[PDB]
């Protein structure tokens, strides 16, 4: 599934046994219920701009 | 950098500026507060280790606005594969003395994981490289920082694409071609080091790092980066890692 499109992930998809699939994020962000989002948790998460962030 | 453009102040705020007796040496990428990621070819030539700065949150060269964070590198690390005056695994992992401080205009690049980089990352065409490089081959460096758009190659495309140099060394799996063969846009010796930042659904990774080529903006050539995703094992062990006495440390590579 990771292979194809990211697994429908947002950053990290881990592949399991059989059509099972499990997305994961970077330090400083969450995994939302939909199970593919990525939401910070810091005030400043990695690859996010500030300036543009707030704007 | 050719054929770019002023990065807008805060813009590329993972951008990191090496520093030797005070004087430009290279780029860097700040991945968390306390690690840089480098190219191992900026340091060839040192012999000053203890006069070594990074600075963080870095714009206009000729100016000081309070955004500027100055650390001194307390550790170089180098993978054992590399070897000074050669091209293959230019890569430098550097730990600060001190964290910087994350604000508004110091915010760190993410280092992706190795599968995602390599099934997702190495497909995004475009990604940005920056610095303050020479503005033209055989000109001046820039004193604001530059940003330029740059499309990746595969290799086979690379070569084909170019002009057949003697000499000319390989371009090997710890590489990748990134930018123009019209002798327009490139990044420069003086961006060494910088970084080569992939954009994914509103986040930016690191995916290379400005390392070498023929010139700067040559026609018939593309620039070559390291290719970040063969090392991220390397590098998340090492970020894991008590400091050891000494500047410099050479690591075993894989
Ligand atoms: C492993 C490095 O291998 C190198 C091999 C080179 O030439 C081949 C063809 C043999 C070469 F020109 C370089 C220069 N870098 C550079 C970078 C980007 C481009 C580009 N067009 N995108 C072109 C050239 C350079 N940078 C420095 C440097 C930079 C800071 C502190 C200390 C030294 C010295 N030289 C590096
Ligand atoms: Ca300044």
């Amino acid at each position: 599934i990771c292979v194809n499109e990211n697994g429908g992930c947002e950053q990290y998809c881990s592949d399991h046994t059989g059509t099972k699939r499990s997305c994961r994020c970077h330090e400083g962000y969450s995994l939302l219920a939909d199970g593919v989002s990525c939401t910070p948790t810091v005030e400043y998460p990695c690859g996010k701009i500030p300036i543009l962030e707030k704007r | 950098i050719v054929g770019g453009k002023v990065c807008p102040k805060g813009e590329c705020p993972w951008q990191v500026l090496l520093l030797v007796n005070g004087a430009q040496l290279c780029g860097g990428t700040l991945i968390n507060t306390i690690w840089v990621v480098s190219a191992a070819h900026c340091f060839d030539k040192i012999k000053n280790w203890r006069n070594l700065i990074a600075v963080l949150g870095e714009h206009d060269l000729s100016e000081h606005d309070g955004d500027e964070q100055s650390r001194r590198v307390a550790q170089v690390i180098i993978p054992s594969t590399y070897v000074p005056g050669t091209t293959n695994h230019d890569i430098a992992l550097l730990r600060l003395h001190q964290p910087v401080v994350l604000t508004d205009h110091v915010v760190p690049l993410c280092l992706p994981e190795r599968t995602f980089s390599e099934r997702t990352l190495a497909f995004v065409r475009f990604s940005l490289v920056s610095g303050w490089g020479q503005l033209l081959d055989r000109g001046a460096t820039a004193l604001e920082l530059m940003v330029l758009n740059v499309p990746r190659l595969m290799t086979q495309d690379c070569l084909q694409q170019s002009r057949k140099v003697g000499d000319s060394p390989n371009i090997t799996e710890y590489m990748f071609c990134a930018g123009y063969s019209d002798g327009s846009k490139d990044s420069c010796k003086g961006d060494s080091g910088g970084p080569h930042a992939t954009h994914y659904r509103g986040t930016w990774y690191l995916t290379g790092i400005v390392s070498w080529g023929q010139g700067c903006a040559t026609v018939g050539h593309f620039g070559v980066y390291t290719r970040v995703s063969q090392y991220i094992e390397w590098l998340q062990k090492l970020m894991r890692s008590e400091p050891r006495p000494g500047v410099l440390l050479r690591a075993p590579f894989p």
